[PDB]
């Protein structure tokens, strides 16, 4: 008797963290799809969720006309004629119809009032905007190629991306800060910061497929409270008590969701030309520990149950450090604050079996209104059992 | 082969104009840059 598992609102609850049923796709680097452009396939971003915080930093040279931001246009000709190697600018997409209006960046106030965009959410009418953009082959023919985009929620501008790769390295093919100085490409890569671009949301442009699906499908926020856990053997298991979990002293919370992000293990499609599906160390939580030291655990098994902890918050790869619901995702009109509610008057509490490998049971209970899942000793002649 | 490797790490298809779906048919005002 899982109670994360034991009606249908727990079920859809639990389910919006499974990254592989929702997000189906890379996270660090995601090139989940092939495309075909003029008889070439070209690899396509292609996960379903959108990428809270995610940015990709570029290691251009420290001077002038290099400005080390993806979100500046694309490089012209000409302007890289002024510069020398590596290509100047970013990886916004520049065009412009022929009147000179940009296709990105693109304002969201242009986006609300437009009849062509259904999405509810201002995240969802720029993953639409995004969704509803696909590159002309050589005869000027609609492939089915899309870019994929970034909100920015701060400045209300939703970007298209003229580049679709998000890891480059090597000093084979790419330079860091001008070394060395003969190469086309300076190095690249995604990430998360603990205080910066924390507004910045990635996505593949097939977030807008279903413009709307994010909201009740992906982990958006950080979740506070509780410690990720798989139910096992009877009761529910944080990471903490599983052998495969990876476990880091951190200084705080933050550091632990940009780890989430980063470490080697997180679904990568990054080369060969795999597809994670989503499948990787996507998930873990930031708490303190008995003896009062900060940690992180970090784990490839999707959540299943949650442990209460007052002290932790789970993260994931998808999601944000903001632990509640952001304005541009609410509806003009989910159930993230209210799937885990109830009355102490209905909701009484249970003891599962006592878990003899461990000596602990599954407590479930209401406490202010809400449910705490835990692990307590057994009791004294179940403990015979052990 | 160089386009082997950039194709592998999601590199670009050529292209110099893209359709929308709310502004039409998008395209490049100037020569994008292209190698050395
Ligand atoms: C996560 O997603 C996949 C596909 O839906 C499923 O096979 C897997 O068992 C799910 N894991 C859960 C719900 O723990």
């Amino acid at each position: 008797g899982n109670p994360f598992q034991a009606n249908v609102e727990m079920k859809t609850f639990m389910e919006r963290f499974n990254l592989t049923h929702h997000h189906q796709s890379g996270i660090y680097v995601d090139l989940g799809q092939d495309k075909e452009v003029d008889g070439t396939l070209y690899r396509e971003p292609a996960g379903l969720c959108p990428i809270w915080g995610k940015h990709i930093e570029l290691q251009q040279p420290d001077r002038p006309p290099y400005r080390n931001n993806f979100l500046e246009d694309v490089p012209t000709e000409k302007e890289y004629k002024q510069s020398g190697n590596p290509l100047p600018g970013g990886f916004n997409l520049n065009f412009v119809t022929p009147s000179g209006q940009r296709i990105s960046p693109f304002p969201m106030e242009l986006l609300e009032k437009n009849s062509n965009i259904k999405a509810s959410t201002d995240l969802g009418r720029c993953a639409e905007f995004a969704f509803k953009t696909v590159a002309m082959d050589k005869n000027n023919k609609a492939t089915k190629y899309r870019y994929p985009f970034v909100y920015d929620s701060k400045k209300r501008l939703c970007h298209i991306l003229a580049v679709s790769m998000q890891l480059m390295e090597g000093k084979k093919y790419c330079s860091v800060k001008g070394e060395p100085p003969d190469l086309t490409w300076y190095c690249f890569k995604p990430r998360k910061s603990v205080t910066e671009n924390h507004h910045l949301i990635y996505g593949s442009a097939y977030v807008g497929e279903n413009p709307d699906a994010f909201i009740s499908k992906c982990p958006n926020q950080a979740l506070r409270g509780y410690r990720f856990g798989v139910w096992k053997k009877g009761r529910c298991l944080d990471y903490t008590e599983l052998t495969d979990t990876v476990i880091e002293r951190v200084e705080s919370k933050a550091q632990c969701w940009v780890k989430t992000f980063e470490n080697d293990g997180v679904a990568s499609d990054q080369p060969d030309q795999p597809h994670s599906g989503g499948v990787g160390r996507n998930y873990g939580f930031y708490y303190v520990d008995t003896t009062g030291e900060g940690k992180c655990a970090l784990s490839d098994q999707v959540p299943d149950c949650l442990v209460s902890d007052s002290a932790a918050v789970s993260y994931t790869a998808a999601g944000s450090l903001s632990e509640e619901t952001p304005n541009f995702i609410i509806p003009s009109n989910p159930t993230p604050e209210t799937a885990l509610q109830c009355t102490a008057d209905k909701f009484p509490d249970s003891f599962g079996a006592c878990d003899v490998q461990a000596c602990k049971r599954q407590k479930t209970s209401c406490v202010g209104g809400q449910i705490q899942s835990t692990s307590v000793d057994c009791t004294a002649d179940e403990q015979n059992e052990c | 082969d160089i386009v082997q490797h950039m194709e592998d790490i999601g590199g670009a298809p050529p292209v110099s104009c893209v359709t929308n779906e709310i502004l039409g048919v998008t395209c490049a005002p100037q020569a994008i840059a292209k190698a050395t």
